[PDB]
């Protein structure tokens, strides 16, 4: 799930984050009004999309550039006029852009200096950790090949919680230096109780830096969130702006179905994530291109095979379609026998290359076979592979 | 330490098995398959139906009860999300020897103080969660996978996924070599039971020739378990180990159904894994379909057939 950058700093500021003051808005007179109550020397506009890039951005309005400073609150208010309800194109948005419901007015401030700090669970320590760099405003992984001296690191434990020392000392390797080193600490303990409270997988502060006026400030941020924690997060997964999504993954994720789409032609869909992953890289292999990742979990539920159908048939892409399933109990001609229902029902067009072990694949074979579909039974995963490659033009 | 507990993997046909969870609807069909196939399942927990009977077994109200009226030494759970961690740490507070956790979609940050739990005691050992199990062929099956196509033999196998060790055991029993023991770690971030545990136990199991690891993309385990084989498979009497690892196709940044299969900040990719498994004497077969021919040329080459 993804969260609108005015999303993502109001939770961080409820939990006592400093972040720069803002209000959003939905039209253009709430925009004036919204910066005539900032009282702020300068004034920024910023429209609020999931995508980057929104600097050199342009709106099916003509105006050029989704991020705006102004001294005049009625310039915020004119500007604003020409971004709401348009849509925004950047780089990294379809060349159709995306609808601009809302703008943040916030108050411009400088950054003195800048730093890079993040939290996460270390996998190789079991615990969270603090890693921090003294090098903001770039690319982590960039300053780890650079610089790996300018990478430090924390390790919390979970139970006891994070300490002063572990604060304080992080702050100073960020080059923090008197009552703001005091201040960052703080900050930094903030954000780790933060961590904690929403189940992140990921708090990346960045940059994580002082204004000229003496402040440690969250300039910009991005949170990730543990999806098995949604039980217990409802109130920040119904945040979740799904607009920027590829549409078939929000409607399998609609079916508890995990699929990532890919750029190929080849679809493919497994009972398992990890053979789920290794068809993408059988396809591959064998010189193919899959389309996409598609796990329905372990185990065998006729529904979930019938909706992955439903999935791909829908995705002009796909030129054929790989099933690998392993039937467990289940008879796989009850198995082969859904499939060739939902083939029917869901109206496959492209030819489908079917791998199924358990009891009784031969009768499952042959009612593939007999289906007057175009379908074929594989013997095993590289069959398949060869297969699937070989039916597409 | 914690790796004490290690020697707890090995089940075997003394294995005494409770089912936590064991009136849900998973828990009661796979204790169904369970005792259709023979296996010890002696009983199982839900919270406040103890003294019911369920499949012609006892139920108990905690692991405790159950472990002191059954004398359970395994313990798997069926328990969902919101009250599995939980679950985990009652059969570790009762000192369960090997507890198999199934269940798909614990919190990571619970699983992270489950751990901080086990790390501090050797009781018991962890495999899982969201895994598969573990199984012994012909001695003692717990879990989900299918006991039919496993047959006993010379194959240690552990792995991230259930479904590629399927594939792996059908290879292996197709040219005639069978396994000695496989243990599903399973797919999530923060577990119970890593590559090195099982890989300790592999080389030192007599039963044990040869081996097969099954990784994937995200975390730094495989790694681990390459720089371990450097160091405690180099030499003389080492066993031959192959592997495959799945995700060379998958995009960064994204969690590929499992929750610890992703590629985070440039770390986790599959290249890198293949290349450290190999470095460390590891034959990686490039692709799933070819696991048991691989590791059937690698018992050629060392004279270790017929
Ligand atoms: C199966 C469960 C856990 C529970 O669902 P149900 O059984 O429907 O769930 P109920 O609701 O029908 O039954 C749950 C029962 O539990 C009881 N109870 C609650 N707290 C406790 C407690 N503290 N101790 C004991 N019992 C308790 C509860 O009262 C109830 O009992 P009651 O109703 O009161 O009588 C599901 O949440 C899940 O996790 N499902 C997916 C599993 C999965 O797939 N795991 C990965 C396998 S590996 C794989 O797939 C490959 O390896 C793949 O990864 C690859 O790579 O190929």
């Amino acid at each position: 799930m993804n969260l609108q950058e005015y999303q993502s700093k109001k939770l961080m500021s409820d939990n006592g984050v400093r972040v720069q003051r803002f209000f959003v808005a939905d039209t253009a007179n709430e925009a004036l009004e919204a910066a005539k109550r900032l009282n702020a020397k300068e004034i920024v506009l910023k429209a609020q999309i999931l995508a980057g890039g929104r600097g050199k951005g342009v709106f099916n309005s003509g105006l050029k550039g989704g991020v705006h400073l102004t001294k005049d609150p009625n310039v915020v208010g004119q500007l604003a006029k020409q971004m709401i309800g348009y849509n925004l194109a950047t780089k990294q948005t379809p060349k159709e852009g995306v609808k601009v419901n809302k703008v943040m007015v916030a108050e411009a401030l400088d950054i003195s200096r800048e730093t890079y700090l993040a939290i996460l669970m270390d996998r190789s320590c079991n615990g969270p950790v603090l890693v921090g760099s003294p090098q903001g405003g770039v690319d982590i992984e960039e300053v780890a090949a650079s610089n790996p001296e300018l990478i430090f690191k924390e390790q919390i434990d979970i139970f006891e919680g994070i300490k002063d020392s572990q604060a304080q000392r992080m702050a100073e390797n960020l080059g923090f230096v008197g009552p703001l080193k005091s201040q960052a600490a703080d900050q930094i303990t903030k954000l780790y109780n933060l961590f904690l409270k929403i189940d992140a997988t990921q708090v990346e502060v960045n940059p994580f830096g002082e204004t000229p006026e003496g402040q440690v400030v969250c300039f910009d941020a991005k949170i990730n969130f543990d999806d098995n924690a949604e039980f217990r997060q409802k109130d920040i997964f119904a945040m979740d702006d799904k607009s920027e999504n590829e549409p078939i993954e929000n409607e399998a994720a609609k079916y508890d179905l995990k699929y990532i789409g890919l750029d190929g032609n080849i679809a493919c869909f497994v009972n398992g994530a990890g053979l789920a992953m290794a068809t993408c890289d059988i396809i591959f292999l064998n010189g193919g291109k899959p389309a996409n990742f598609l796990d329905l979990g372990g185990g065998v539920k006729e529904a979930q095979v019938y909706q992955a159908f439903k999935l791909l048939t829908a995705d002009p892409k796909v030129e054929a379609i790989l099933v690998n399933i392993f039937g467990g109990i289940v008879n796989c001609a009850i198995i082969a026998n859904g499939i060739t229902k939902a083939c029917r029902e869901l109206e496959l067009k492209v030819p489908l290359v079917v791998r199924l072990e358990g009891t009784n694949v031969q009768e499952a074979q042959k009612i593939l076979n007999n289906s007057g579909l175009p379908i074929t039974s594989a013997i095993d995963l590289e069959d398949a592979a060869k297969k699937a490659v070989a039916s597409v033009a | 330490s914690y790796t004490a507990s290690r020697q707890h993997l090995y089940v075997d046909k003394n294995t005494k098995i409770i089912c936590q969870g064991f009136t849900g609807k998973q828990g009661t069909f796979h204790s169904q398959q369970a005792l259709e196939y023979g296996t010890k399942l002696v009983g199982g927990t839900t919270p406040g139906k103890g003294g019911q009977t369920h499949l012609g077994l006892p139920v108990f109200n905690t692991v405790k009860e159950a472990k002191e009226q059954t004398g359970a030494t395994a313990s798997v759970i069926y328990v969902p999300p919101p009250f599995a961690a939980a679950a985990i740490n009652e059969a570790i507070e009762a000192e369960i020897p090997l507890v198999v956790c199934i269940t798909e979609g614990i919190p990571q940050q619970d699983m992270v103080r489950v751990k901080h739990k086990l790390l501090r005691q050797e009781k018991t050992r962890l495999i899982g969660p969201n895994c598969p199990g573990v199984i012994n062929p012909g001695e003692c099956k717990i879990g989900i996978m299918p006991g039919h196509i496993h047959k006993k033999g010379r194959i240690g196998i552990v792995s991230r996924s259930g479904t590629l060790t399927y594939e792996a055991v059908h290879q292996t029993t197709q040219v005639g070599l069978g396994q000695s023991l496989c243990v599903g770690i399973g797919g999530d971030p923060f577990n119970g039971t890593d590559f090195i545990d099982c890989l300790e136990i592999f080389l030192n199991d007599s039963a044990t020739e040869g081996i097969i690891l099954i990784g994937e993309i995200g975390g730094n385990a495989e790694e681990n378990a390459a720089e371990f084989l450097k160091q405690h498979n180099s030499g003389p009497n080492s066993k031959p180990v192959v592997s495959f690892i799945a995700g060379l196709t998958a995009p960064p940044g994204r969690r590929m159904g499992h929750a610890g299969a992703i590629i985070a900040g440039g770390k986790g990719g599959a290249k890198e894994k293949i290349s450290a498994l190999q470095s460390a004497g590891v034959v990686v077969s490039m692709s799933p379909a070819q696991l048991g021919t691989t590791i059937y040329k690698e018992f050629e080459k060392r004279k270790m057939l017929e």
